[PDB]
């Protein structure tokens, strides 16, 4: 059979003619399952065995079981990807490799009551949420800035404003800041068919604050199609963990000021007008400390302007070159 | 004069060196040690917020 020999290599043939390929869409993983075990592929090798939290990038749609994409480490190459129906067809084979996979039990109870495997053991049920194993993600992975107080603060305020200055500078020709107002914690993954979809609707949500906190996805998603980052200043994100499990899943950098004592120095320094939310940065620091780090991909842990600034940028740059 | 004052110095340190491994335990040390690093952050991130001013928007 010389069909498979010609179709082995008509893949890689139409895959290498155009190196400066435009990447279509992004999407993220976090289903660890190893592509080698199984050899269903339309290129024979070894596939990469790609971790949970791992971000590909589509650029071709070859065919509806695979696709082509591209990952987040440097010098990357091009791989094959699994459909997310594809990965969810081959996620129930993997229970029927055990002797059972559903109600009935083998506890030495064999020709009496065989009981196949019903819908109900199948992928058909569990639709209360049915969480896809492919999550969409923009091209370019955001960034948000949390810490080190209270956004907006007058403190904080200052503390970014400089942060903000030499990236825009460094950068120059790379980089987009920009500053929302509008909320973002009030927007989930999916919560209907349609979300706000008219604004005369004149129900509970008509008037409420929908169609600002999703407009700000796909617009910023254009921004994206450039893969140039992208960092806010609005006050809302105070804490990462309503962000970790977000459409937008965004790069948070960690900007402690280690001891609690000296957030009151600098409180003083301007002396009144700082008790609005004073006691809150008594704790508001700590919100984001005595929680474990993990959400914080990189950890900015410097008392000054000026390796502050090379530690992120050393990051970014690095973080540049991935997805290149 | 010379061995005498040797004596001395050698009964002297040695006093004052207990007295040192004594009063170790209690942590004297730590508040000094600890009053230098919020001292030396203080300027790093007093001149951050005065700079970051001057920037200006």
């Amino acid at each position: 059979e010389s069909a498979r020999r010609e179709v082995e290599s008509q893949a890689q043939q139409q895959l290498e003619r155009a190196k400066h390929k435009p990447v279509a869409f992004a999407v993220r993983t976090n289903v660890s399952y190893c592509g080698v075990l199984d050899e269903e592929c339309p290129v024979q090798g070894s596939g990469v065995n790609f971790e949970a939290k791992d971000f590909l990038h589509i650029k071709e749609k070859y065919s509806n079981d695979w696709w082509i994409g591209r990952l987040v480490k440097e010098g990357g190459d091009i791989a094959f990807i699994p459909s997310p129906q594809r990965l969810e067809s081959i996620r129930l084979k993997q229970e029927q490799k055990a002797r059972r996979s559903g109600n009935p039990s083998s506890l030495s109870d064999i020709g009496n009551r065989r009981s196949p495997p019903p819908s109900l053991a199948k992928q058909k049920q569990k639709q209360a949420e049915h969480v896809p194993p492919y999550d969409v993600v923009p091209s370019m992975r955001p960034v948000v800035l949390v810490g080190p107080s209270l956004k907006g603060y007058e403190v904080t305020d200052m503390m970014q404003k400089a942060l903000f200055d030499f990236l825009k500078h460094r950068f120059d020709g790379r980089i987009s800041i920009t500053r929302v107002t509008a909320d973002l914690s009030l927007a989930k993954r999916s919560v209907l068919n349609n979300p706000g979809k008219r604004t005369i609707i004149e129900r509970s949500s008509a008037r409420s604050s929908i169609a600002e906190v999703q407009s700000e996805i796909e617009r910023i998603f254009e921004l994206a199609k450039s893969l140039q980052l992208v960092v806010l200043d609005a006050d809302t994100i105070n804490h990462p963990a309503q962000l970790a499990k977000t459409s937008l899943a965004p790069i948070i950098v960690f900007v402690k000021v280690s001891s609690p004592k000296v957030l009151q120095r600098l409180i003083r320094s301007r002396g009144k007008s700082q008790m609005k939310h004073l006691t809150v940065q008594m704790m508001a620091y700590d919100k984001l400390v005595q929680c474990p780090p993990e959400s914080f991909d990189v950890i900015l842990d410097e008392n000054q302007l000026e390796d502050a600034c090379e530690h992120l940028a050393e990051y970014l740059e690095v973080y540049w070159r991935a997805t290149h | 004069s010379f061995f005498v004052l040797n004596l001395v110095l050698g009964v002297l340190s040695g006093e004052f060196s207990k007295e040192r491994e004594k009063a170790k335990a209690r942590g004297d040390f730590q508040k000094l040690r600890e009053k230098q690093q919020l001292e030396e952050d203080l300027k790093g991130y007093l001149d951050w917020i005065t700079q970051a001013e001057d920037i200006d928007p």
